[PDB]
DNA sequence: CTTGACAAAAGTGTTAAATTGTGCTATACTGGGAGCCGTCACGGATGC
C-alpha cells in the first residue's frame, strides 16, 4: 500500500532518473488522484470509529489487582515509599503500552480500513500515542513540579474525562 | 431585485412605527414568490401602502395584471399605531443567484 | 525648559493663563471655556487669543514614544516624509 | 517547472552561471527589441491575447528558449565588453 | 590615544534628528535634540561660570554635569541613572541606542528593510 | 422546537453575577451611595484619611467628607463627543489654625472621577475601556527555603506594591541573622536594639531553638543605647549622609513605621497574623510611640524563621504560587492606589503653599491644587497597561474581557521574569482560575480568566463554593472558601452518585490538598457545587468539553470571543445551559423590569405599561459601531399588547436569539475530504449559505477629518474642490460631506476639504505648462478625505462637531471635525475564517453551487464539508459528538442542553438517533419509496468494513449506520454515492472577526520613513511588507543576489534608484543599476556623531565619497 | 521691427507698534528625592 515513505521514495527515485520537470508533473498527478480518491473513498470520523478494544477492561482490572499487591506490600514494610511510587508508575507505564498494542491489534485484525487506523498507518495524520488517547486511555499525567500523579487518566477521549482527570491533565 | 421605501435612505435604518428594520424587511421580501402569468413579462413593480396597526402580508400588495402572489400569507412587517409603510418592490425574471452587488438595480 | 524656546514675556503669559484656568475650574467645577478664561484674564483678551496662546504652549512630542505594549513601535514609524519627491 | 530546465542546468558547470547567461541575454533582447534573436519565426514564444496570438513580451522566456537551441555562445572573456556592445548595435541598430 | 577624549562634539545632521510638524499640527522631534540641548546648555553655562571666576566647587559640579551630558548623548543609561524627558520615565534614545539592539539601525534598517 | 435537557447534577446555587468582579469592587471603592458618616475606611475614603490631616506645623488641613456629583454628560453623549464619563469630586476640607484656634471650612472641587457603567466598563475619552484585574504575590510574611544552602530558610516580608521595601531575614553561614533592605545587607541584631530589645529578652523568646539565638548576640550593639543604634543603623542605610538624630529617626520611621509610606495592606496584615500567630494593631512593621520604636512583626517573623530552621512541628515553607498566597487587585483597588498617589502629590503641593505663608487669608481652596490628583487618575485610565481598549466584537467578548486576570502590568511581572512557575496551572487554580482559557503564545499562563463560580473577596483572594457534607449526606449549605482554607478538608467530586441527598457510592473520588484520593463517604467533608466551577464562562460554553483535548479546548474558548454578530444569528443546537446567563449578564439585551403589558413596539424603542401604571420607554441601540467595528443593534422581540413577566426578554441584543447566546449558525456538516479544498484545515461551504444570508455580518467603519487653522489660511470643508469634475462630487451635499445612503467605493470622496498651498515658486516646466493653457493657479489644493483601497460601503451617519459646541472640547487650532460612518453588509467569502467551539478552525477555500455539494438521498445538500483529518491529531472528539447529536436534532426538530462533564452520553445520543431514523427513513416508506440501488452498494461496502451486521435487511443496516451518525451520501457532481457512509450532522459554526477583506493589502510605491527613507509599515499607512533578516537569509541561501540587492536598494531606500526604477518601468525600460542605500548613509553619519571616522575605500585604499560631494567642505 | 505711452508689480527707505531680551526686586530663609527588585545563564573581569 502506498504510504508516506513509499511515496517519498518514489518522488526521490523519479527525481534521480527523470529530473525536476518530470518529477513536478508526477507530483501534480499524485496530488490530483490522491484528492480525487479521498473524496469518493468514504473517509469520515464518527465516535464509533474510535473503537475501544475489549482488552482495556481486562488490563485495567489486572492493573487494579496488581495495584493492590503493591499497596499490600507497602503496609508490610517490604518496600519503601519511593519503591511504591516507582512500582505504580512502572505498572501503569506497562499497562498503557499494552493498551496501545491492543488498540492497533484490534484495528489490524478487525477494522483494517478504520479511519483512524488508515490515517496513522498511511502517515496522513496521527501517531499511535494520539490514537491511544482516543481509543484507549490517556494514562499517566505529570504535576507542575514534574512528579507523576499516582492515579492515571483511565478514560479516553471517546468515553470522556471526569472533571478531576481533565484538571489533572 | 430592488426595494424602495419612502423616507428610507439605506437598508441599515429603522422605520418609525415598524417593528422590523429594513434588513429584516428585505429578508422577508427575499422569500416573496411571484408568478408571472405572461411569458413576455420581464419586470414588474409591486406597490404596498399600509398604515398601522396591522400585520402587513404579501397579500397587501396592490394587484397587478398577469402577476400572482404564490404566498399571500408571507409576513412582511409589523406596523404599530402611527406607523406607515409605502414600498415599491421590483420583481425581475432571471436565472441563478445574482447578488445585489452585481446587478445593483 | 522647552525644546522650542519661548520668550519670557510669553512664558509668563502661559503661566498666567494656566493659573487663571486653574482658579476658574475650582469656582466652576468644570473645565472653563476659552471665553470664560479670556474674561478672567482682563482687557485685550478674547477666546481667539486664548486658543492661540494655548496652541503656542504645546510642547513637541517625541518620535521615540512607544506604541503598544512592546517597545517595538514608535511615533516616527507612522510619520511619512513629505519633503523628498 | 520551466521547459527544459534539466537541459538548461546540464549545459553549465554552476547553476548560477545559467541565471547570469539568461538574464544577460534577456537584457540584450530587450535592448534591441528582440531583433537580435536567434530563434526562427516559428520558434518565437507566443502570447494568447484577446486580440490574437502575439509575441511573448517576457525576455527571460525568450532567453531560456534561445539557450535550449544551442545557437548562443556563453563564457568568460569571450569578447571585450565595449566591442560587444558596439558591434551588436551595428548589426541591430534598433 | 588622546582622541578618546572629546574636545569638539560632532552634531548629527538635522534631518536624521528631525523636528517635523504632523498633519494634526503638533511638532514631533527626536530625543537626540533634547540630549543635544542639555549639552549645549551645560557647556554654555560653564563658559559663563568660568568667565565670572566662579569657585572651584561650582566649576567642578558643572564640569561633572558636562561629562554626564556627553555620556547621555552618546550612551544614555550606560553610567548612572538614564536621562528622561520631564513628564515621563522613558529614557531618551541616545546614539548608542539607535545603532544597537533588535530595534537598532543594523537589525531594523540594514540587515532587513 | 423543544429543548431536551441532559444532566444529573443539581446545582444548589446559580452562577454569581459574571461582572461582579468589576461592578462590586468599584462600588466599594467609590462608596458614592452610602452617607459620609457611615463610610467604612476603604477605597478612596481610606485614601483621604491616610493623606489627611496635612499638618505642615501651625496650619493643619483636615479632611471631613467627600461627595460625588452627577455626571455632567450622559454615556451616549460622552461617546459621541469623545468625553470621559465621570463624576465631579468634592471634598469638604477644613483649615485649622493651631495658634489662633480658628477653623475655616469649605468644599473644594478635586476634579472628576470616571464612572463605571452598568455592564462594568468605562468611557475614557469617548472610548469604552475595561480595567483588567491584576494578580500578584500577596503581601505578608513568607518563608522560602534557600536554594544555595540546603536546610536554610529565608524570611520575606512583602508590603503592598510600591508601599514599602521588601525585607529579607536570613541566617548567614557565620551565624548572624542578616536583614536586607534596599539591596543593603546589615545585621538584624542592630535593628532589634533600635526597636527596644534586650539580650535577656531575645534569649527568653528565641533561646529555645538550638544555638541559632547565639548568632543574634552582638555585645557591641547591646552596649549602645537604642538611640545610638538608631544612628548606627542610619549610617549603614545611608552612608555619607550627616547622621543627625532628627534626620536618622525620620528615615527609620519612614522605612518600617510610617503608615503613609509603609502599608502592609489588609490582606498582608491578615496573612501575617494567620501565619505568625499574632495580632497586628496596624499595617506597619513597627510603631513609633512615646518617642521610641516598638516592634510589631520582626520578633514573630524571626521566631518562626528559627522554629522553621529548627524543624519544630507546625512550621512549614510557603508556596508563593499557591493561590492563597496570590491575590487579585480589582478595578477598585487599582483606581484607589492611583488615587492615593495623586492625593499624595496634592498633599505635597499643599505643604509648600503652607510654607509660602500669607496665612492671614489662606483658604483650603487656595492651598489645594487638584491637578496632580486629576493627572494621576487620567494617567491610570488612559496609559495604564491594565486599562485596555474594550473588546466588544460580541457581548461574550466584553464579558470575558471584564473577567480577565493579568500577571503583567504596573507593579507586575514581565515576560523576561515570567518563568514556568508563574505560567503553570497550580493545583489551587481549581475552581478559581480556568485551567484552559489562556492566550497561546508568549502570554500563555500570564493572562487567565476567573472561574465561572469563583469570586474575589475583600482581601483579594479568590474563593470557590463548596457544598458542606456531614454524616455522609450532602446539604445545601454552600461555603465560599479560599485556597488555604480548602487545603484543610477532603472535598468530593460533584459527579459523586447521590441517593437523594446522601452519598450512595462506597468509594468517593475526592481531593486532599489538590491530590486525587479515594475515600469513604464518612470521610467527605465538602462537595464540589458543579463541574462548571472549574472552568471559565467561555470554556463552559463548549459542549462535550470532556471529549476534547485541553490544547484544542483553549482554541475553542478563545475563538468564541472573536465571533462576529450575524444578521440571522442562531443559538447552537447543542448547548451547555449557560447561553441565557451570558446574554442576561452582558446587559446587551433588554428585559422587563417587572410584570406589565407592552404598549409600543418599534425598531427604535419599546414602551411597556407596568402593573404599577408607570410608562417606561426603552430606547433601542440600533446599528451602533463597536470598538472592533461590528454593528451592535437591539431588535425587539415583543408585540404591542403582549403581557410580559418580570425578567422576560424585550429585545435581543447583538449575537443573541430569543435571549440565548447566538455566536454563529447551525449548518448541515459532512465530515469528509473533498477534492483537496479541505486540505490542511481549509473549509468547503455551499453557496446556499449566501443565498439565505447565513454568516452575513454588518460592519461599520468610522472616518474622521479635521478642518484646521493654518498660518497661510484655515482649511475649509466645502464642496468646491478644485480640478474635480461633477462625477467626483456627485454624492457630496452643499456642505461638502457625502450624503447619507450613498454608496462609496475606494477613491470616492467622503468629505471635501481645501487647504491653502504653501508658498513656493513652481518648477519652470509647470510655469510654461500653465502659461500655455491660460489657467491661473489657485490658492487651495485637494486635501479631501477619500475611501481607502479595499474599503467602502453605505454612508449611514455623519457627525459634525464644531468649535464652541456644548461639550465639544476640540484641540486648539481645529475649527471643526467631521466623522462619517460607512456600513457594509459582509457575506461569507473565500478567505474568511470559520470555527466551531471545539478548536476546529479554518478559512473558506471554496464556495460550491448547491448542485455540486454532497446531498442526502432525500435531496438535502450539506452546508459545510470538514476534513476528517483535522480530528485525530487534535483529539477534539466533542465536535463529532456535537455532530451526532445535531444529526438527531435536525430530524427530530429539537435542540439540546448537555452540560459539561454531566450531559448527553453515547447511549442516550444513539437512542435519539434511533428516533431520528424513524422520521429520516420511515417518512420515505410512507411516500412509496424503498431502498436505493446506490444505498445497497454502499451497504455492501459497509459490511466489508465491519460497519453493519451481515445478513440484516437494508433498512436495518441503514439504521445501524444512522446510530453511528453516518448516512449514505450522494455526490452532487456524479450522482454516484460516496463509497463509504459519511458522518453527517448539524453543527454550530462561528464566523470569526479575522476577515480577508480587512487583511488583504498591496503597495507598489507609497509613503516613506523620515529618517531611513524606507517604506512605512501597515495597511492603514499603505505600507510595504517587512523583509527581515530571515527573509534576507532565504535569498542568500538561494543565491538570488540581484533579487536581494533590489529589495535592499531599489525597492526600499535607494532614493535615486527607486525614482529611476519607477521611471524606467513606466517607459517600458529595465530598471537601472542600484546604488548605495540611504540607511547606510544614515549609519555612517550616526557613526560620525559618535566621533568615529568611518570611511569607504576603493581597491587602492583611497577614500570614496558616497555623499556625492554634498558633505565635503 | 522701435517708441512712446500707460497701471500696475516690485523694490526701498522710514517710522511706527509689536515683539523680544534684560535687569531687578533688601525680614529671614543655608545638604533631595523617589524608590523600595518573582529570571536565567553567559562571559569577563576583579579583586580576596
Ligand atoms: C496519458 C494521457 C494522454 C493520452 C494521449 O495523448 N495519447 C493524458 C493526456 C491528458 C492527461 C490528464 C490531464 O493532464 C489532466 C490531469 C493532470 C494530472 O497531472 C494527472 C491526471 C490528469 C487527468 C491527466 C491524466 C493523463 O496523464 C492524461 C489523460
Amino acid at each position: 500500500p502506498q504510504e508516506k515513505n513509499s511515496l517519498k521514495d518514489l518522488v526521490y527515485q523519479a527525481f534521480l532518473r527523470l529530473g525536476m520537470e518530470k518529477t513536478a508533473r508526477l507530483l501534480d498527478a499524485l496530488k490530483y488522484y490522491g484528492f480525487t480518491f479521498s473524496t469518493t473513498s468514504g473517509i469520515t470520523i464518527g465516535i464509533d470509529d474510535a473503537v475501544i478494544p475489549e482488552e482495556k477492561k481486562q488490563y485495567l482490572e489486572e492493573a487494579d489487582r496488581k495495584l493492590l499487591q503493591i499497596e499490600q506490600a507497602y503496609e508490610m514494610g517490604f518496600l519503601t515509599d519511593r519503591e511504591r511510587y516507582d512500582q505504580i508508575l512502572q505498572l501503569w507505564t506497562e499497562t498503557t503500552e499494552k493498551v496501545t498494542q491492543a488498540v492497533f491489534k484490534n484495528f489490524e485484525e478487525n477494522y483494517p480500513f478504520n479511519p483512524l487506523y488508515v490515517m496513522a498507518q498511511s502517515g496522513a495524520r496521527g501517531n499511535p500515542q494520539q490514537i491511544r488517547q482516543l481509543c484507549g486511555l490517556r494514562g499517566l499525567m505529570q504535576k507542575p513540579s514534574g512528579e507523576t500523579f499516582e492515579v492515571p487518566v483511565r478514560s479516553s477521549f471517546r468515553e470522556g474525562l471526569t472533571v478531576l482527570e481533565y484538571f489533572i491533565s | 431585485t430592488s426595494v424602495y421605501i419612502e423616507d428610507v435612505l439605506h437598508e441599515f435604518s429603522t422605520i418609525p412605527g415598524v417593528k422590523e428594520d429594513v434588513v429584516e424587511i428585505i429578508l422577508n421580501l427575499k422569500e416573496l414568490v411571484v408568478r408571472f402569468l405572461n411569458p413576455s413579462l420581464q419586470t414588474v413593480t409591486l406597490l404596498l401602502k399600509a398604515e398601522g396597526p396591522k400585520e402587513v402580508k404579501a397579500r397587501d400588495f396592490l394587484p397587478v395584471a398577469d402577476v400572482e402572489i404564490m404566498n399571500p400569507d408571507l409576513h412582511i412587517a409589523t406596523l404599530e399605531e402611527g406607523g406607515r409603510l409605502n414600498m415599491e418592490v421590483r420583481v425581475d425574471r432571471g436565472v441563478g443567484y445574482v447578488p445585489a452587488e452585481k446587478h445593483g438595480i | 525648559a522647552r525644546t522650542i524656546r519661548i520668550p519670557v514675556h510669553m512664558v509668563e503669559t502661559i503661566n498666567k493663563l494656566s493659573r487663571t484656568a486653574r482658579q476658574l475650574q475650582q469656582e466652576l467645577g468644570r473645565e472653563p471655556t476659552y471665553e470664560e478664561i479670556a474674561e478672567a484674564m482682563g482687557p485685550g483678551w478674547d477666546a481667539k487669543r486664548v486658543e492661540e496662546t494655548l496652541k503656542i504652549a504645546q510642547e513637541p512630542v517625541s518620535l521615540e514614544t512607544p506604541i503598544g505594549d512592546e517597545k517595538d513601535s514608535f511615533y516616527g514609524d507612522f510619520i511619512p516624509d513629505e519633503h523628498l519627491p | 517547472a520551466e521547459p527544459g530546465i534539466d537541459k538548461l542546468f546540464g549545459m553549465v558547470d554552476s547553476k548560477y552561471r545559467l541565471t547570469v547567461v539568461v538574464a544577460k541575454r534577456a537584457q540584450q533582447l530587450l535592448r534591441h527589441g528582440f531583433k537580435n534573436t536567434v530563434l526562427e519565426p516559428e520558434e518565437r514564444p507566443k502570447m494568447q491575447t484577446l486580440e490574437g496570438l502575439f509575441d511573448d513580451p517576457n525576455a527571460v522566456t525568450w532567453a531560456m528558449k534561445e539557450l535550449l537551441t544551442g545557437r548562443l555562445v556563453f563564457g568568460e572573456n569571450l569578447v571585450p565588453e565595449d566591442r560587444l556592445q558596439k558591434e551588436m548595435e551595428r548589426l541591430y541598430p534598433v | 590615544p588622546e582622541w578618546m577624549i572629546l574636545e569638539a562634539v560632532p552634531v548629527l545632521p538635522p534631518d536624521l534628528r528631525p523636528m517635523v510638524q504632523v498633519d494634526g499640527g503638533r511638532f514631533a522631534t527626536s530625543d537626540l535634540n533634547d540630549l543635544y540641548r542639555r549639552l549645549i546648555n551645560r557647556n554654555n553655562r560653564l563658559k559663563k561660570l568660568l568667565a565670572q571666576g566662579a569657585p572651584e566647587i561650582i566649576i567642578r559640579n558643572e564640569k561633572r554635569m558636562l561629562q554626564e551630558a556627553v555620556d547621555a548623548l552618546l550612551d544614555n543609561g550606560r553610567r548612572g541613572a538614564p536621562v528622561t524627558n520631564p513628564g515621563s520615565d522613558r529614557p531618551l534614545r541616545s546614539l548608542t541606542d539607535i545603532l544597537s539592539g533588535k530595534q537598532g539601525r543594523f537589525r531594523q534598517n540594514l540587515l532587513g528593510k | 422546537m423543544e429543548i431536551k435537557r441532559f444532566g444529573r447534577i443539581r446545582e444548589v446555587i446559580p452562577l454569581p453575577p459574571l461582572t461582579e468582579i468589576q461592578v462590586e469592587s468599584y462600588r466599594r471603592a467609590l462608596q458614592a451611595d452610602v452617607p459620609p458618616e457611615k463610610r467604612e475606611n476603604v477605597g478612596i475614603q481610606a485614601a483621604f484619611r491616610e493623606t489627611f490631616p496635612i499638618e505642615e506645623e501651625g496650619l493643619v488641613l483636615d479632611f471631613l467628607e467627600y461627595r460625588l456629583g452627577e455626571p455632567p454628560f450622559p454615556q451616549d453623549e460622552c461617546r459621541e463627543k469623545d468625553l470621559t464619563y465621570q463624576a465631579p469630586l468634592y471634598a469638604r476640607l477644613q483649615l485649622i489654625h493651631k495658634d489662633t484656634g480658628l477653623i475655616k471650612e469649605d468644599e473644594v472641587f478635586l476634579g472628576h472621577i470616571p464612572l463605571m457603567t452598568e455592564d462594568g466598563s468605562f468611557i475614557i475619552n469617548g472610548a469604552d475601556r475595561v480595567i483588567v484585574s491584576q494578580i500578584h504575590r500577596s503581601p505578608g510574611v513568607y518563608f522560602t527555603p534557600d536554594p544555595a544552602r540546603p536546610g536554610r530558610y529565608i524570611a520575606s516580608i512583602i508590603p503592598l506594591p510600591k508601599r514599602g521595601p521588601w525585607i529579607d531575614l536570613e541566617v548567614e553561614p557565620n551565624g548572624v541573622v542578616s536583614m536586607k533592605v534596599n539591596k543593603r545587607k546589615f545585621p538584624l541584631v542592630l535593628l532589634l536594639r533600635v526597636l527596644g530589645y534586650d539580650q535577656e529578652t531575645l534569649a527568653r523568646e528565641l533561646g529555645a531553638y538550638g544555638e541559632l539565638v547565639q548568632g543574634l548576640m552582638d555585645e557591641s550593639v547591646f552596649a549602645m543605647r537604642p538611640e545610638e543604634a538608631l544612628i548606627r543603623l542610619f549610617t549603614l542605610l545611608r552612608p555619607g549622609d550627616p547622621p543627625k538624630r532628627d534626620k536618622a529617626v525620620a528615615y527609620v520611621y519612614g522605612l518600617i513605621a510610617d503608615p503613609r509610606r509603609y502599608d502592609l495592606g489588609e490582606a498582608g496584615r491578615y496573612k501575617a497574623e494567620e501565619k505568625l500567630g499574632i495580632r497586628l494593631s496596624g499595617r506597619t512593621l513597627a510603631r513609633f510611640e512615646d518617642g521610641e520604636f516598638k516592634d510589631e512583626v520582626f520578633l514573630p517573623t524571626l521566631r518562626y524563621l528559627f522554629a522553621l530552621t529548627a524543624g519544630v512541628p507546625g512550621h512549614e515553607v510557603d508556596d508563593i504560587d499557591h493561590l492563597g498566597n496570590r491575590r487579585i487587585r480589582t478595578v477598585g483597588e487599582l483606581m484607589t492606589d492611583q488615587f492615593r498617589v495623586g492625593l499624595a502629590r496634592l498633599a505635597r503641593g499643599v505643604r509648600e503653599r503652607m510654607l509660602m505663608g500669607s496665612e492671614d487669608s489662606l483658604t483650603p481652596a487656595k492651598l489645594v491644587n487638584s491637578r496632580p490628583l486629576e493627572a494621576a487618575i487620567r494617567e491610570f485610565f488612559s496609559r495604564s497597561q491594565l486599562s485596555q481598549f474594550k473588546d466588544e466584537t460580541n457581548p461574550l467578548s466584553s464579558l470575558r474581557h471584564k473577567r480577565r486576570i493579568s500577571a503583567l502590568g504596573p507593579g507586575g511581572l514581565t515576560r523576561e521574569r515570567a518563568g514556568f512557575d508563574v505560567r503553570d496551572v497550580h493545583r489551587t487554580h481549581y475552581g478559581r482560575i480556568c485551567p484552559v482559557e489562556t492566550p497561546e503564545g508568549a502570554n500563555i499562563g500570564l493572562i487567565t480568566s476567573l472561574a465561572a463560580y469563583a469570586r474575589v473577596d475583600e482581601l483579594g483572594f479568590i474563593r470557590t463554593p463548596y457544598r458542606r457534607v456531614v454524616g455522609g449526606v450532602v446539604t445545601d449549605e454552600v461555603v465560599y472558601m479560599t485556597a488555604t482554607e480548602e487545603d484543610r478538608y477532603t472535598i468530593a467530586q460533584a459527579n459523586t452518585p447521590l441517593e437523594g441527598n446522601r452519598i450512595a457510592a462506597e468509594r468517593v473520588v475526592a481531593r486532599r490538598k489538590g491530590e486525587p484520593v479515594i475515600v469513604s463517604p464518612e470521610e467527605v467533608e465538602f462537595m464540589d457545587v458543579s463541574p462548571k466551577q472549574v472552568f471559565s464562562v467561555n470554556t463552559n460554553l463548549i459542549p462535550f468539553l470532556e471529549h476534547d483535548d485541553a490544547n484544542r479546548a483553549l482554541m475553542g474558548s478563545n475563538m468564541q470571543t472573536q465571533a462576529v454578530p450575524l444578521i440571522r444569528a442562531q443559538a447552537p443546537v447543542v448547548m451547555t445551559g449557560l447561553e441565557e446567563r451570558v446574554v442576561r449578564d452582558s446587559l446587551a439585551a433588554l428585559y422587563a423590569e417587572e410584570d406589565g403589558e407592552v404598549a409600543k413596539v418599534d425598531g427604535n424603542r419599546i414602551v411597556v405599561r407596568y402593573e404599577d401604571g408607570r410608562l417606561v420607554e426603552y430606547p433601542l441601540r440600533r446599528f451602533y459601531r463597536s470598538n472592533q467595528g461590528t454593528a451592535l443593534d437591539q431588535r425587539p422581540r415583543v408585540v404591542v399588547g403582549q403581557r410580559v413577566r418580570k425578567g422576560d426578554l424585550l429585545a435581543d441584543g447583538p449575537a443573541s436569539e430569543n435571549g440565548f447566546l447566538a455566536l454563529g449558525q447551525n449548518v448541515l456538516v459532512a465530515i469528509m475530504p473533498f477534492d483537496g479544498y479541505n486540505f490542511e484545515d481549509a473549509i468547503v461551504i455551499s453557496e446556499e449559505l449566501l443565498k439565505r444570508d447565513f454568516y452575513t455580518s454588518i460592519h461599520i467603519e468610522r472616518y474622521e477629518i479635521e478642518a484646521r487653522d493654518t498660518k497661510l489660511g484655515p482649511e475649509r470643508i466645502t464642496r468646491d474642490i478644485p480640478h474635480l469634475s461633477e462625477a467626483a462630487l456627485r454624492d457630496l451635499d452643499e456642505e461638502g460631506v457625502v450624503r447619507i445612503g450613498a454608496e462609496v467605493k475606494p477613491g470616492d470622496i467622503l468629505v471635501g476639504r481645501t487647504s491653502f498651498k504653501g508658498e513656493s515658486e513652481p518648477t519652470p516646466e509647470e510655469r510654461l505648462l500653465r502659461s500655455i493653457f491660460g489657467e491661473k493657479a489657485r490658492d487651495v489644493k485637494d486635501t479631501s478625505l477619500r475611501v481607502p483601497p479595499g474599503e467602502g460601503g453605505i454612508v449611514v451617519r455623519t457627525v459634525r462637531l464644531r468649535r464652541g459646541d456644548p461639550g465639544v472640547e476640540l484641540k486648539p487650532g481645529v475649527r471643526e471635525v467631521v466623522r462619517v460612518y460607512v456600513a457594509q453588509k459582509r457575506k461569507l467569502q473565500v478567505g474568511d475564517k470559520l470555527a466551531n467551539r471545539h478548536g476546529n478552525k479554518g478559512v473558506v477555500a471554496k464556495i460550491l453551487p448547491v448542485e455540486d455539494m454532497p446531498h442526502l438521498p432525500d435531496g438535502t445538500p450539506v452546508d459545510v464539508i470538514l476534513n476528517p483529518l483535522g480530528v485525530p491529531s487534535r483529539m477534539n472528539l466533542g465536535q463529532i459528538l456535537e455532530t451526532h447529536l445535531g444529526l438527531a436534532g435536525y430530524f427530530l426538530g429539537q435542540r439540546y442542553i448537555s452540560p459539561i462533564f454531566d450531559g448527553a452520553k453515547e447511549p442516550e445520543i444513539k437512542e435519539l438517533l434511533a428516533q431520528a431514523f424513524e422520521v429520516y427513513f420511515g417518512k420515505r416508506k410512507g411516500e412509496g419509496f424503498g431502498v436505493d440501488k446506490r444505498e445497497v452498494e454502499v451497504l455492501r461496502r459497509a459490511e466489508k468494513l465491519g460497519l453493519v451486521t451481515p445478513g440484516k435487511t437494508p433498512e436495518e443496516q441503514l439504521k445501524e449506520l444512522f446510530l453511528q451518525g453516518k448516512v449514505v451520501l450522494y455526490d452532487g457532481r456524479t450522482g454516484e454515492p460516496i463509497e463509504g457512509p459519511i458522518v453527517v450532522g448539524q453543527m454550530f459554526i462561528m464566523k470569526l472577526y479575522h476577515m480577508v477583506e480587512d487583511k488583504m493589502h498591496a503597495r507598489s510605491t507609497g509613503p516613506y520613513s523620515l529618517i531611513t527613507q524606507q517604506p512605512l509599515g501597515g495597511k492603514a499607512q499603505f505600507g510595504g511588507q517587512r523583509f527581515g533578516e530571515m527573509e534576507v537569509w532565504a535569498l542568500e541561501a538561494y543565491g538570488a543576489a540581484h533579487t536581494l540587492q533590489e529589495m535592499l536598494t531599489l525597492k526600499s531606500d535607494d532614493i535615486e534608484g527607486r525614482n529611476a526604477a519607477y521611471e524606467a518601468i513606466i517607459k517600458g525600460e529595465d530598471v537601472p543599476e542600484p546604488s548605495v542605500p540611504e540607511s547606510f548613509r544614515v549609519l555612517v553619519k550616526e557613526l560620525q556623531a559618535l566621533a568615529l571616522d568611518v570611511q569607504t575605500l576603493d581597491e587602492k585604499d583611497n577614500p570614496v565619497d558616497i555623499f556625492e560631494g554634498l558633505a565635503s567642505k
